[PDB]
């Protein structure tokens, strides 16, 4: 089976072509932490710690073109599938993990064995190492699951509320002319307030979820970085 | 001669018509698997030997010197013996692409040669078989094409409870 | 976190100081050090070779999370049924009177 | 005067940006939007 | 002619090979019935018997792929290891 | 014997149980805001960092609340 | 330099004479290298001969140490002359490029022929022995210089940017040395003023900690094949 | 249900089907055509890359002796749990 | 001065980007694509009927049946398949004629 | 200049694509069958009688 | 729910793979 | 055998379970106002800002109550 | 005698119970951020280390909740 379809960004691709044929400065970045990894001067890293900037920026742009514009009614999030997000997070996370593993430095994993020599090695430290190795994969899974479920739930809620608003607005507006107009006016104002609140909440939540999605990958990278001090 | 190009069609057909796989063919495939594992083992041993031979003197001293993890006494004796054996004579210890080539090319050549000749051996074995698979192999080598549904054409043997289809 | 420096040869405690599951495997019990996993773990921790404990674990997880997971899921053998359909070893053989084609020559 | 654009600013206030020193300051105390 | 019973209830207590063979025989019977009807009507067989032929083809594909396992040392060892007396008793006790 | 049943109304029960998860979500939000007021009382100048972090936590909890709401709708509309 | 039909014809015409000259140079360079290697193994320091291991402090990855894994044979003039050393270096470059090409040929069988056509159309990666006249040698040198111009600025910018974004000089003299080290070739740099930068960078990054991307840029600038 | 139906791609244009046997056979023919010529020796890395892994996978499939039944990959109906056929 | 992004054409820059900037990511992406097309590229007829149609499967015209019919007719006509062969029917041609005369 | 010309052509192409997609292209697998394709099989064997 | 479906997962993921391998270089340059 | 049972009274249970979610909302509001009183005494000069923040938190909690109440009425009627 | 009964709707009720585990997750997250604001109010300069540890705690808590979601979806589709 081979299905031929198209993403829902064609108009946005046209706009990007129209507006970015000429250069322009970028100063606001959703995830700015990918550009400043070191805060204490004289610390430098021999590992390619800035390799994630390009992928981070492209992912932010793509996910913003999809999610933020999905608030507009009937707009489609073409990539919204659990296993597709699993594929994306697998690509990124496992790529960085295999970059660290291909380094062939086993000492890099010394920190996996949690605790000190005082703790029993077999009955405490080994169990902690097992749990942390499990927690890495769980972090990957959690990133992808959170990204999927936030969008799915928010859009379900928006659709349900819009259906209720349409129903009451269409089939109960005549009450404006009746003696119970005050009840309808109260309900209508309540609905407008909830509409605005839902839109604001979704707007903020999409950006925040993208921030956290990039933050998880940067955290994975940071968990294996070692900084040397200039002398 | 390139036996893999001929054998890929036969293997795919056998997978599609695996029901008619006699125990002899199954044994042939198990032997092929065992020989693949043996080839892998010998290639790995050769690669390890080449790596050890070309290792630097300081590297060998660090690897086969103190401390001893177990300190049983046999471990130290063996490590000292190996270190002395390696460091006694002069050894060509290249680095970079040279070591890569020296360590890999022999291993790759050995593995590929062994696997190719084992593939030829398996082709001969299937040729010598007196089962439907052997007939299919002979027909493939003769006409150059795989004849699907051959077992039902020549009426290959079936279980006593499944011979009704042949009843014509 | 911080940089790791391998211990010097003089900073490594002696093997006899290591403890096993029950007690130290000193003289008359050295050959049991090979079989005692906890003794080996303690020795590795003492010698600062902790990676020997961590590297096999993490890698294993990866090997499961990447390649063997799907292999088991898609091609693994489930539990056998109660009534088993064994092979009668009757299928495959050529029928009587069949003239097989000659082998290459 | 024409209606053409100028050196882009990205919507950043040069009096508080992290590279403010690279923008010259005029008599009024307002840093320039361009070099 | 008589079609075999390949319903879920009947299939439940049947070996895979027997079920596959029964499905193949049913497909062949349906195809031959359709061909006989076409011949009686005199119309071409290809224009009427395509779907039945395809069903026979797919049943053949499913039937020829399965090879019942050979009963040997390792297979018997696995079967005995999984099916212990305790497990057999538990299965007998279970109503499902 | 071999028996099989399907109850239509059970999907309502599962929906209500999922909604209970919001009890630990709404309370969690109050805890964040409860701490926020105390923090703002003893560090008025640093209201910016505290208010932003309070929003951050609220959205994080709201994610969990949205997790449960999705299951509730799935068990309510299907 | 971009490929051209004239260079393709030039290299095709001189292909077999070039191979023969390369073989003769291979014999001569093998002799020279045998002499040099014997001298190094006999009179070399213990660390250099035994290939002492130097590991980075962060990920413990081995790399050549300038102090230990490099040795200057002060008494090499007795056995090997300067011209022989220059010949060996030139043959090393040519042999590296030829080895890469031969490896590609062996790997891809007969499917490398169109890529061989692309190769002979450019003088960037052809051996110096393929030039049988002064003009051809001049064009080949021009191609090499073009490759060096293409690659060097990236290496210089990588080094300067990484250091300047992750560290600063300690004293005024080091500041001057660093600033004057990366001046354009139009101006003349005083080696005495610039030398302290060597110690400063030794403080920052030695040759044993050089990163793989910077190594790729350096190899590009040195006309060493990288793929 | 109805709300769930809103999360589908909205620009589906065409669907093409192909049996695994057919396109696998076509790919094998292409590979044989490209790996046949004499100027590509069997010991070359490219030829081995092309052939060895496929041979190993097919051999692993052939040696397989599973006590359980694996339903046909391309059945007409695979949505029924109580009917592997 | 020379820069990959500014001087190289798009295909060359793409190859450079995914070979000397993000090679591991490209390798993992190809691995995942191969897995997806090896294990998640099939759909049975029942699955298509349940979920394969926007508004539902139109049983009143059964498009799947017509699609399969066209497929099988094309295969038979092009490959010159004798669908009356005993293997397809399970009985001899004479038996088929007898059945046709009976029914 | 190069980017301006390229983006001009790309904008025209994307405008054509957008118009076709959102105003002309029919959705596949329609219930009534009046619009869009129902799909078909490809790569079928041809001229291979031995295959069957 | 299609978001939970896998009957056409490969064709569905082709969109992301095209975006990553073919559109990221264009957005990059 | 197969049984298709439709119970008409199970939506009451689901509605009640959804209504339990308000226990968290009420407690969360109580926590917000409890902290507000403590904070006001600590730094009375910032009463208005703390009051505004408490209202913000209350609104967010009330919205969660509406989501829980949304599942209650739907089940109660549907 | 023994009667095997296969009820269908019981896979919904179990799902709703699993979601209740989220109640202890959302509250736990709120506790972390509630303490974060106070900690920032007490040692405002140390905001970064507190923020990172809060994220670490939030991550670990979220992992537990997902395990509940894993069970919830497994039962919902079973
Ligand atoms: C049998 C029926 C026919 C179908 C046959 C199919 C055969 C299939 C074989 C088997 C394949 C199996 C695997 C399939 C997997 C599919 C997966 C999938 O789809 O995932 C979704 C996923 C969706 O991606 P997306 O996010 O939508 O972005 C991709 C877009 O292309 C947009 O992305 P982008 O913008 O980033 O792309 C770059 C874009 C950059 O932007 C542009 O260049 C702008 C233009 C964009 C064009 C592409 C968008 C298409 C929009 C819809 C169609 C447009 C209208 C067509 C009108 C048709 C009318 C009938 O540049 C281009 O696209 C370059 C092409 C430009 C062409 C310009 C031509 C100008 C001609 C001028 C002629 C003038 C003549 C004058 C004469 C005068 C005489 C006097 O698809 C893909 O990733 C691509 C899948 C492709 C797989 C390969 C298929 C094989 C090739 C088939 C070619 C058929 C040609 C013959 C057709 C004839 C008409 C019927
Ligand atoms: C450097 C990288 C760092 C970054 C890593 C980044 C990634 C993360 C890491 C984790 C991996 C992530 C996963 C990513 C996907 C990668 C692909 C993948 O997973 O595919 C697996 C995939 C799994 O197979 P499958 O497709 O699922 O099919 C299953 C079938 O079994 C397939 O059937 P088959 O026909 O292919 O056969 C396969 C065969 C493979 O094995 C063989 O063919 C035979 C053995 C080969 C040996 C190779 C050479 C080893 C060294 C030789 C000796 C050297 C020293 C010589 C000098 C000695 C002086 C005394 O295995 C078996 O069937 C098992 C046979 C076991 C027999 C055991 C008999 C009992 C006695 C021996 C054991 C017990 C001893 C007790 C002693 C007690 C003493 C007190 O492929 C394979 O594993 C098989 C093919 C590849 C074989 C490669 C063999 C070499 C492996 C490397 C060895 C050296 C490095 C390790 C040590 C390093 C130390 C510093
Ligand atoms: C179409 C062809 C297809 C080919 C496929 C095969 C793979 C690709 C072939 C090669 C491709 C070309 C490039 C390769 C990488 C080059 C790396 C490089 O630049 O190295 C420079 C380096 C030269 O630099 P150097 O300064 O002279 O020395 C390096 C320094 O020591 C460096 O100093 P350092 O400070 O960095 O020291 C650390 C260094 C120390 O290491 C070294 O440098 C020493 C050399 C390596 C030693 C490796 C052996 C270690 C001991 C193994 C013991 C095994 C016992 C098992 C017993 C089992 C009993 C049952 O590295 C390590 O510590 C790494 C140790 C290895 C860990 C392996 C972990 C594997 C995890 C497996 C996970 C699970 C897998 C799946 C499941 C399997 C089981 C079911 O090269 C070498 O030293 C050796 C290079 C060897 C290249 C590979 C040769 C390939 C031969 C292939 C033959 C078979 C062909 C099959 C064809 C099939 C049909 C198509
Ligand atoms: C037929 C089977 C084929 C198998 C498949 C092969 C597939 C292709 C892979 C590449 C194979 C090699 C290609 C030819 C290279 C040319 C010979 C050579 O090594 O030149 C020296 C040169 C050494 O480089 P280096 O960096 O200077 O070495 C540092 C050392 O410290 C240097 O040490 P040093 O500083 O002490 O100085 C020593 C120097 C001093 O000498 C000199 O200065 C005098 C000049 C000597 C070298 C002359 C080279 C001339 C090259 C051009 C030849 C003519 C081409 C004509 C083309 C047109 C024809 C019409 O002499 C050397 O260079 C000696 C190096 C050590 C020997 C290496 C050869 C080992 C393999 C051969 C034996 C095989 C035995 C098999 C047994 C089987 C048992 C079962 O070679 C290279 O440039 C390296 C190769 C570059 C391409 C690498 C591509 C990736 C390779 C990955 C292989 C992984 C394992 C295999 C599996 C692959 C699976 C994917
Ligand atoms: C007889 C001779 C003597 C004997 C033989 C001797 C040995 C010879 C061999 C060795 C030679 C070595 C030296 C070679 C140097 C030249 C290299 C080169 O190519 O330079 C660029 C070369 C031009 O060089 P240049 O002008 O001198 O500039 C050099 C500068 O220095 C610029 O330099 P640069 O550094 O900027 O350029 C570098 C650039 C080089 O690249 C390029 O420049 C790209 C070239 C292609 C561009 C194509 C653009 C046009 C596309 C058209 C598309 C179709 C249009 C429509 C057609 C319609 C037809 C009807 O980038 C790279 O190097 C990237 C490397 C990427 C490596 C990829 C590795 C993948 C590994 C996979 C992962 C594995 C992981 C491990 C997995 C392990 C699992 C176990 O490019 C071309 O000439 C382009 C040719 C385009 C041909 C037409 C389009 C393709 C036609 C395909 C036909 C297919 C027919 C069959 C179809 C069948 C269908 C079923
Ligand atoms: C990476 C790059 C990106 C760009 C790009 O390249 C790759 O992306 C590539 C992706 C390409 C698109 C992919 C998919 C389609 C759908 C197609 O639509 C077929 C519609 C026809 C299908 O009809 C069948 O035609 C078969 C022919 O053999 C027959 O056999 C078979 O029997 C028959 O059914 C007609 O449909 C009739 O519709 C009517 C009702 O309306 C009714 O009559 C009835 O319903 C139905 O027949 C029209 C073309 C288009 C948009 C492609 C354009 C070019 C690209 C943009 C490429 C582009 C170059
Ligand atoms: C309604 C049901 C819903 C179920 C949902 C279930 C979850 C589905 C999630 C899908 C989306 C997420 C996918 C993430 C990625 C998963 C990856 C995965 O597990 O794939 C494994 C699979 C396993 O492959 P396989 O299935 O072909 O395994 C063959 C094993 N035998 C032969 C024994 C059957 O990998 C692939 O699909 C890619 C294989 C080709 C690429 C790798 C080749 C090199 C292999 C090296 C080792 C062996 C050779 C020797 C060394 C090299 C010599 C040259």
């Amino acid at each position: 089976m081979f299905l031929f379809f198209f993403c829902d960004l064609f108009w946005l691709r046209l706009l990007l072509c129209m507006y970015y044929c000429v250069w322009s400065r970028l100063c606001f970045i959703v995830y700015f932490n990918c550009l400043m990894l070191i805060f204490d001067f004289l610390l430098f890293c021999l590992f390619d710690l800035y390799l994630f900037v390009g992928l981070c920026l492209f992912l932010l742009l793509w996910f913003m073109l999809f999610n933020l514009y999905s608030l507009i009614l009937y707009y489609c999030i073409t990539y919204l599938n659990l296993y597709l997000l699993f594929c994306i997070v697998f690509l990124l996370y496992i790529a960085f993990l295999f970059l660290f593993c291909f380094l062939c430095d086993f000492f890099l994993f010394n920190n996996l064995l949690v605790g000190d020599s005082f703790m029993d090695v077999f009955f405490i430290r080994f169990l902690l190492c097992f749990l942390e190795c499990f927690s890495l994969l769980c972090r990957c899974l959690s990133t992808f699951l959170r990204l999927f479920c936030n969008l799915l739930s928010s859009h379900f809620l928006l659709l349900m509320f819009f259906d209720f608003f349409y129903f009451i607005f269409v089939f109960f507006f005549y009450g404006v002319f009746c003696y119970w107009f005050i009840l309808f006016i109260f309900v209508f104002c309540f609905c407008l307030l909830f509409y605005v609140f839902l839109y604001l909440l979704d707007l903020f939540a999409a950006i925040l979820q993208l921030f956290i999605f990039c933050n998880m990958i940067l955290q994975l990278i940071m968990d294996f970085l070692l900084f040397l001090l200039f002398v | 001669t390139k036996y893999e190009l001929k054998m890929q069609y036969f293997d795919e057909w056998m997978i599609r018509w695996r029901k008619f796989q006699t125990e002899s063919d199954w044994e042939i495939e198990k032997g092929r698997q065992w020989w693949r594992r043996f080839n892998m083992a010998v290639s790995g041993a050769l690669f390890c030997g080449l790596v050890l031979y070309t290792s630097g003197t300081a590297t060998l001293k660090r690897q086969y010197g103190l401390p001893h993890f177990f300190d049983i006494g046999v471990d130290g004796q063996a490590k000292e013996t190996m270190l002395k054996t390696l460091t006694s004579r002069w050894r060509y210890t290249p680095q970079g692409y040279g070591r890569v080539l020296i360590t890999g090319v022999p291993t790759y050549i050995l593995f590929v040669t062994l696997e190719h000749y084992r593939e030829r051996r398996r082709m001969q074995q299937y040729l010598q078989q007196n089962t439907v698979f052997g007939e299919q192999m002979r027909r493939l080598l003769s006409t150059g094409k795989i004849e699907e549904y051959l077992p039902v054409n020549i009426k290959a043997t079936l279980p006593a409870s499944q011979q009704a289809i042949y009843n014509y | 976190g911080e940089l790791f420096v391998r211990p010097k040869l003089e900073e490594i405690p002696p093997a006899d100081q290591c403890r096993g599951f029950f007690g130290p495997l000193n003289d008359s019990l050295k050959f049991l050090r090979l079989l005692d996993i906890k003794w080996m773990m303690n020795r590795a921790v003492a010698m600062r070779r902790e990676y020997l404990i961590a590297t096999p674990t993490l890698f294993t997880f990866i090997w499961m999370f990447t390649w063997k997971g799907a292999v088991i899921y898609f091609w693994g053998d489930r539990a056998p049924p109660r009534r088993m359909d064994w092979n009668t070893e009757e299928t495959g053989r050529l029928p009587l009177g069949f003239k097989p084609t000659p082998a290459p020559l | 005067v024409g209606n053409g654009p100028t050196f882009s600013t990205g919507g950043e206030c040069m009096n508080t940006c992290d590279i403010q020193n690279a923008f010259p300051m005029n008599d009024r105390g307002v840093r320039s939007s361009s070099p | 002619f008589h079609f075999h019973d390949v319903s879920n209830d009947a299939i439940k207590g049947m070996p895979p090979s027997e079920a596959l063979h029964k499905h193949l025989e049913n497909a062949q019977l349906a195809h031959r019935i359709c061909l006989a009807k076409a011949l009686k009507a005199g119309e071409p067989p290809v224009e009427k018997c395509a779907l039945t032929w395809g069903e026979v083809l797919i049943r053949y594909q499913a039937w020829s792929e399965y090879r019942p396992p050979f009963q040997d040392s390792v297979a018997q060892a696995k079967y005995k290891k999984y099916w212990s007396k305790k497990r057999q008793e538990e299965d007998d006790k279970n109503p499902f | 014997s071999t028996v099989a049943i399907s109850v239509q109304g059970l999907h309502y029960v599962g929906t209500g149980l999922a909604a209970i998860a919001l009890a630990g979500v709404g309370l969690g939000i109050g805890t964040i805001f409860g701490n926020l007021l105390v923090a703002c009382a003893r560090q008025p100048n640093l209201t910016k960092m505290l208010f932003n972090y309070a929003i951050l936590g609220f959205a994080l909890t709201e994610a969990i609340g949205l997790f449960a709401l999705m299951l509730a709708f799935l068990m309510l509309f299907s | 330099m971009q490929g051209s039909w004239s260079v393709l014809k030039k290299n095709c015409s001189n292909f077999f004479p070039g191979l023969l000259a390369f073989a003769q140079q291979t014999q001569e360079a093998y002799g020279i290298w045998l002499r040099i290697y014997n001298r190094q193994q006999k009179y070399g320091p213990t660390d250099f001969v035994e290939q002492s291991e130097t590991f980075s402090p962060d990920y413990h990855k081995r790399f050549h140490s300038q102090d230990k894994n490099m040795w200057v044979d002060k008494e090499l003039c007795t056995e090997v002359s300067q011209k022989e050393v220059a010949r060996l270096m030139t043959y090393k470059l040519d042999m590296w490029r030829m080895a890469h090409c031969a490896g590609a040929l062996l790997a891809t069988g007969g499917y490398a022929i169109p890529f061989g056509l692309f190769w002979l159309a450019n003088d960037t990666w052809v051996p110096s022995s393929f030039n049988l006249t002064g003009e051809e040698l001049r064009a080949w040198r021009e191609a090499q210089d073009l490759y060096r111009y293409r690659s060097a600025p990236s290496y210089l910018t990588d080094t300067k940017w990484h250091f300047d974004f992750h560290a600063y000089p300690w004293n005024e003299t080091q500041e001057r040395a660093w600033d004057d080290l990366f001046e354009k070739n139009d101006v003349r740099r005083d080696p005495k003023v610039v030398r302290p930068a060597a110690e400063m960078y030794d403080g920052f990054i030695k040759f044993e900690l050089i990163r793989r991307k910077s190594l790729r840029h350096l190899c590009r600038s040195m006309n060493i094949p990288t793929f | 249900s109805n709300p769930a139906d809103h999360f589908r791609p909205n620009l589906k244009a065409l669907t093409l089907y192909a049996e695994r046997q057919h396109y696998v056979d076509r790919w094998l023919h292409v590979k044989e055509r490209w790996l046949a010529p004499w100027y590509l020796p069997w010991w070359s890395p490219l030829f081995q890359l092309g052939t060895w892994y496929s041979q190993r996978s097919r051999n692993l499939f052939l040696v397989e002796n599973h006590l359980s039944y694996r339903p046909y990959k391309f059945r007409r109906n695979d949505e029924d749990r109580n009917n592997p056929y | 001065v020379y820069t990959r992004w500014k001087c190289d054409r798009l295909p060359v820059f793409q190859l450079k980007l995914f070979t000397q900037e993000y090679p591991m990511h490209a390798a993992v992406g190809i691995f995942t694509i191969i897995f997806l097309w090896k294990h998640m590229s099939h759909c049975s007829e029942e699955t298509e009927r349940k979920y394969g149609w926007w508004a539902g499967y139109p049983y009143w015209r059964d498009p799947i049946a017509r699609r399969n019919e066209t497929k099988y007719k094309q295969m038979i006509i092009n490959n010159d398949v004798d669908i009356t062969h005993p293997k397809w029917t399970g009985c001899s041609v004479e038996q088929l004629e007898e059945l046709s005369r009976v029914v | 200049e190069i980017q301006s010309r390229k983006k001009y052509f790309q904008t025209l192409g994307y405008l054509v694509a957008f118009i076709y997609l959102y105003f002309l292209m029919p959705k596949e697998k329609s219930f009534s069958g009046l619009s869009g394709p129902d799909g078909h099989w490809i790569m079928l064997p041809k001229g291979r009688p031995e295959l069957f | 729910l299609e978001p939970m479906s896998t009957w056409y997962l490969a064709s569905w993921a082709m969109v992301w793979y095209y975006a990553f391998f073919f559109w990221m270089p264009m957005v990059w340059t």
